Formats: structure tokens, C-alpha cells, sequence
């Protein structure tokens, strides 16, 4: 057909297209923030020196808990994205008129 | 596709949206007493502070 | 879905919903013609023929 308003499945396109890469810096903040999160359990664990042998089991248990949190954090912040794929509300503060 | 009902009635999915521009209004209906909230507010103060 | 730009059925389906009602009187005017083209038959067996 010829075409006689503008299409919205461009619009939609490009969209998407450009979505889907903030994948990245996500999961680039996630793995920051663990490292963080070891670093300070490892300053607090400074004041147990009397104690060998109970200084490395709290690091060893807060430590392991803390790296097997991630996958489920990983997969909440995939989630969140597919989320933003899914539909594509126009009705928000957006160019209405236009 | 073709084949619409132009002048009958909105159906199928059509509905659905009227639920998601409906929900704003089920978001509003939630009323609270403006006293309520401040005697929360001031409770809420004193018990953060404490002694 | 939500509606940013207008679509091209909203034209497209109001327009062959109103080109199917030309069916009708186009049916008439052919009945009217072969009405006229069978009068005037008659008339000339009727003037001629004996």
C-alpha cells in the first residue's frame, strides 16, 4: 500500500533495538557492588584476631552467603528489562500531540 | 487483519486497555484522614528520637 | 495496544463499508434498461407486423 498516516511498528522497532543494550551496565553494577560488599566484610572482620580459626569461618560463611545471592539478583535485573520490552506504554509524559 | 466491527462494540482486547486506564482509577480510591496522618507523623517523631 | 499514531483501517474499513451500498442501485438502473429495450421491441412488431 502506498501509506497514508505514519506507521507505528518503527517506532517500536528502533525502541527495542536500543533497549536491549542496557543489559550491560547492570550487570556491570551488580558484581561492583558484591565486590564492595566483601571489602567491608573483611574490614569488620578485623577486631576477631584473638580468635584464629573463628575469623575465617565468619568470612567464609558471610562470604559464601553473599556470592550465592547474586544469581538471584542477576536474574531479577534481567527480568526488570524483558519487562520494559514486553509493551510499550505511550500514554506516560511523552510527546502527546505532538 | 480486516474484518472489524466498526460500528458495534469494542471487544477483545480492547477491553483489556480500559482495565489498564481503569486501574488509575482504583489508585485513587484509597482515602486517608489528613489527621490521622499527622498524629502518625508526630508519634512517628517521638518514638525516633526516644530518649 | 495504545494508540500513537492513526491507523490506516480506521480509512480503509469505513470507506468499503460505505462502497458495498452502491451494489443496489446499480442493479436498478440495468432492471429499468432492459425494461426500456423491451418496449421498444414491442413497439416496432407492433408497428410493422400483421
Amino acid at each position: 500500500r502506498t501509506g497514508l498516516f505514519t506507521p507505528d511498528m518503527a517506532f517500536e522497532t528502533i525502541v527495542k533495538k536500543q533497549v536491549k543494550k542496557i543489559r550491560e551496565p547492570c550487570l556491570k553494577c551488580v558484581d561492583m557492588v558484591i565486590s564492595e560488599l566483601i571489602s567491608t566484610v573483611r574490614q569488620c572482620t578485623k577486631k576477631l584476631q584473638q580468635y584464629p580459626r573463628l575469623r575465617e569461618e565468619m568470612e567464609r560463611i558471610v562470604t559464601t552467603h553473599i556470592r550465592e545471592r547474586e544469581g538471584r539478583t542477576k536474574e531479577q535485573v534481567m527480568l526488570l528489562i524483558d519487562i520494559e520490552l514486553a509493551y510499550m506504554n505511550t500514554n506516560h509524559e511523552d510527546f502527546i500531540g505532538f | 487483519g480486516d474484518q472489524i466491527d466498526t460500528y458495534e462494540l469494542s471487544g477483545g482486547a480492547r477491553i483489556n486497555r480500559i482495565f489498564h486506564e481503569r486501574f488509575p482509577f482504583e489508585l485513587v480510591k484509597m482515602e486517608f484522614d489528613e489527621k490521622e496522618l499527622r498524629r502518625e507523623i508526630s508519634y512517628a517523631i517521638k518514638n525516633i528520637h526516644g530518649i
